[PDB]
RNA sequence: AUUAUUGCUCUUCAACGAGGAAUUCCUAGUAAGCGCAAGUCAUCAGCUUGCGUUGAUUACGUCCCUGCCCUUUGUACACACC
RNA sequence: GGUGAAAUUCUUGGAUUUAUUGAAGACUAACUACUGCGAAAGCAUUUGCCAAGGACGUUUUCAUUAAUCAAGAACGAAAGUUAGGGGAUCGAAGAUGAUCAGAUACCGUCGUAGUCUUAACCAUAAACUAUGCCGACUAGGGAUCGGGUGGUGUUUUUUUAAUGACCCACUCGGCACCUUACGAGAAAUCAAAGUCUUUGGGUUCUGGGGGGAGUAUGGUCGCAAGGCUGAAACUUAAAGGAAUUG
């Protein structure tokens, strides 16, 4: 004889800066009561929204983003970066037979000292005139590709936090410099950053967090 | 019977003669 | 209530494991120029008229 | 346009789970399954039941305050079957037909970079 | 006597492959003897697709299939999946359709 | 002619108010209804073999059930899965 | 939850489902193939280090140093054994729920050893291509792995190149498939299982009807389990192989 629905505090979630709609969605909590409240208890959750819902454009159907809640201000709780994933279907559709798959990754620091591990995948493409039906590279090929990818990734990070790295990933410049330094080794197709996870964030600093807000 | 159980049959059997004979060493 | 008349233009064959059901392609008279495949219950030949109780929904197989 | 939540359908065999939560996941909103809407054990997974649970789930969904929802369909997974149960498909249709909205739906069945010994022993589950 | 040149199935130049577990009965079976299918299929189906887009935001959306490999165990492969049992000559034929 | 062969007459006037699970037969002068002659037969047809009379509904398909046949395939069976 | 269907089981202890986060140990999915490497067992995430190898290239070097091998020795899947660690998972034993005429089982549950690792044992697998190694000769075809040679081939743009990836021809050496059969075989089949009564290139090993039996006995190795070596008496007219028709 209750129904928490006639009891629950209600809320709406706002994205951060370098995207499209900062307006994201809605949520349910629990009235900020004396002893256990709507504030401190939770809020600091996370939200997975496909950036195509978050950028509008569909040339972005895959690629999912983690938005974590850090601060709150009355029916208005903001968010920052917490990671990026791919979609299971897109990935599952790049992994065709008769070709080499290649992955590489590195754990690396930024300015605003978040620590992250970013990922990268690419596949050997057929030479547009090639007769033999598979096309694989040569391990020696693979070794070199990963070392260059690894080289480029360690470079691109330690830009202005995720924030600029965030700004770096969205237009996928990374994806292309790879292809550029790579095409001298072996063809390759797809080539994405696939994943990037956060595992050590610095300290709150309510200031810098508020810098993505207006 | 299946060869292998028969092989097991006689393994058992040898361990038995191996036993009884030790009663008299 | 709308009626919707469609004249049988081709007989496709039998489905339904039993085999009482007949696939058929019909053509509306009230605005032709569009065709749909239906499943009939009784005996059927070319040029007969089914009263499709609703107009836009076709089947295929029958188990 | 709408208010977005998360649908999340776990459909194994022998039962199908449907339950919607807040887009973050932390706070949920109504569940109900196929085992709930029939009594017969044997008929716990079947689409007929999932449809009924899709119906119940839709009701409370737009009886609390959620107009729309993204779904994350999912099989057992792990060292198990990896394939979609029967009554996840039915549930999906029977929660769009309900009069709710649908936007972006991916698969989330846990798939390992394989391992931990599968159950049932090397000679297979034999009968 | 001997009944195939591929013996069981497909293993010349190695010695040991590595067992996979049958998708149906969990029976271990060597990877090269496996018998495999890609289960690629739309998340929705034949019916739901119209009703999908209809009750959806987005123009026609995109649509993603499910891509997953299957590993069967001969017995499981025969008992339902890919099997028949072929005549002495048809057995030779490695062409799919 | 009793344990009543059959036939007639008066009288007596039961269950049965369309039949559960199940199950048989059938496609045109057929089904079904209806009687007749023949067999048996001293006497006894509620049985059969045929016959004509009255005369439909619904399929004119399929492999779902059931039965069988054919290929393929396995066999250490050949007195042949009893 | 689990199954053909069930039940044993878990559920105010909010199970199952969700969320964020953490620990432990195992494993290496997809990419993975009639594809690679190794003496064989076997070997599939990254990077660093350590030593190793084949093939190829070679107008380098040594110059018969070699082939095969009783004895003897290195390595040797899984299980199992000793002593530590580890002990997520799956799980011989055991105990259970069902099924059954019974059901010591198949199916379900709990789950000990074990599964992983170190140091030592063990030495066996349908350890399989059921096919010893070295050398010669005998017949056709298209793919592919590695190496090398040839081209006013393609593609990459920059300013043409150099690279790289790709295409064509050839050639060594690989893993395989296709078609044929001069030829072989009891056949199935076989580029060796061919070049064999027109019977000889070199060499190692094993078999001599079926049981009895890999048993007995001795020796030897092993902590053990057991490994290697390995008989007879007696019994028996078939056991067996390939193919054909039922
Ligand atoms: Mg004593
Ligand atoms: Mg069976
Ligand atoms: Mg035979
Ligand atoms: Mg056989
Ligand atoms: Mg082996
Ligand atoms: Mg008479
Ligand atoms: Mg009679
Ligand atoms: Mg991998
Ligand atoms: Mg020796
Ligand atoms: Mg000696
Ligand atoms: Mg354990
Ligand atoms: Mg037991
Ligand atoms: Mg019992
Ligand atoms: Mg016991
Ligand atoms: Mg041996
Ligand atoms: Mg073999
Ligand atoms: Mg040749
Ligand atoms: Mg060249
Ligand atoms: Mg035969
Ligand atoms: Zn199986």
């Amino acid at each position: 004889v209750v129904d928490p629905f006639t009891r629950k505090e209600w809320f709406d979630i706002k994205a951060p800066s370098t995207f499209e709609n900062r307006n994201v969605g809605k949520t349910l909590v629990n009235k900020s009561t004396g002893l256990k409240s709507a504030s401190d208890a939770l809020k600091g959750r996370v939200v997975e929204v496909c950036l195509a819902d978050l950028q509008g454009s569909e040339d972005h159907s895959f690629r999912k983003i983690k938005l974590r809640v850090d601060e709150v201000q009355g029916k208005n709780l903001l968010t920052n970066f917490h990671g990026m994933d791919f979609t299971t279907d897109k990935l599952r559709s790049m992994v065709r037979k008769w070709q080499t798959l290649i992955e590489a990754n590195v754990t690396v620091k930024t300015s605003d000292d978040y620590v992250l591990r970013i990922f990268a995948i690419a596949f050997t493409r057929k030479q547009a005139n090639q007769v033999k039906r598979h096309s694989y590279a040569q391990s020696s090929h693979i070794r070199a590709i990963r070392k260059v990818i690894s080289e480029i990734l360690t470079k691109e990070v330690q830009g202005s936090t995720l924030a600029q790295l965030t700004s770096k990933l969205i237009p996928e410049v990374i994806n292309k410099e790879i292809e550029n330094a790579t095409k001298d080794i072996f063809p390759l197709q797809n080539i994405h950053v696939r994943k990037v996870k956060l595992l050590k964030q610095p300290k709150f600093d309510v200031g810098a967090l508020m810098a993505l807000h207006g | 019977m299946r060869a292998k159980w028969r092989k097991k049959r006689t393994r058992r059997l040898k361990r038995k003669r191996r036993k009884v004979r030790a009663r008299s060493k | 209530t709308p009626v919707t008349l469609a004249k049988v233009i081709k007989v496709l064959g039998r489905t339904g494991s039993r085999g009482g059901v007949t696939q058929v392609r019909v053509e509306f008279l009230e605005d032709t120029s569009r065709t749909i495949v239906r499943n009939v219950k009784g005996p059927v030949r070319e040029n007969d008229i089914l009263v499709l109780m609703e107009s836009e929904r076709e089947a295929r197989r029958l188990r | 346009s709408q208010v977005f939540g998360v649908a999340r359908i776990y459909a194994s065999f022998n039962d199908t789970f449907v339950h919607v939560t807040d887009l973050s996941g932390k706070e949920t909103i109504a569940r109900v399954t196929g085992g709930m809407k029939v009594k017969a054990d044997r008929d716990e997974s079947s689409p007929y039941a999932a449809m009924l649970a899709a119906q119940d789930v839709a009701a409370k969904c737009k009886e609390v305050g959620i107009t729309a929802v993204h779904v994350k369909i999912r099989a057992t997974g792990g060292t198990r079957t990896k394939t979609p149960g029967p009554g996840g498909q039915a549930a999906l249709r029977a929660l769009a037909r309900s009069g709710l909205r649908i936007g972006r739906i991916e698969d989330v069945t846990p798939v390992p970079s394989d391992s931990t010994r599968k159950k049932g022993g090397r000679r297979g589950r034999r009968l | 006597p001997k009944k195939r040149a591929s013996n069981g199935r497909n293993k010349k130049g190695r010695g040991h492959v590595k067992p996979v577990r049958c998708v149906n009965c969990s029976k271990s079976i060597p990877k090269d003897k496996a018998i495999k299918r890609m289960a690629i299929r739309n998340i929705v189906e034949a019916a739901a697709v119209r009703d999908l887009s209809e009750a959806s935001v987005y123009p026609e959306y995109a649509l993603p299939k499910t891509y997953n490999k299957l590993h069967y165990c001969v017995s499981c492969a025969i008992h339902a999946r890919i099997v028949r049992v072929r005549s002495r000559e048809d057995r030779k034929n490695r062409a799919p359709p």
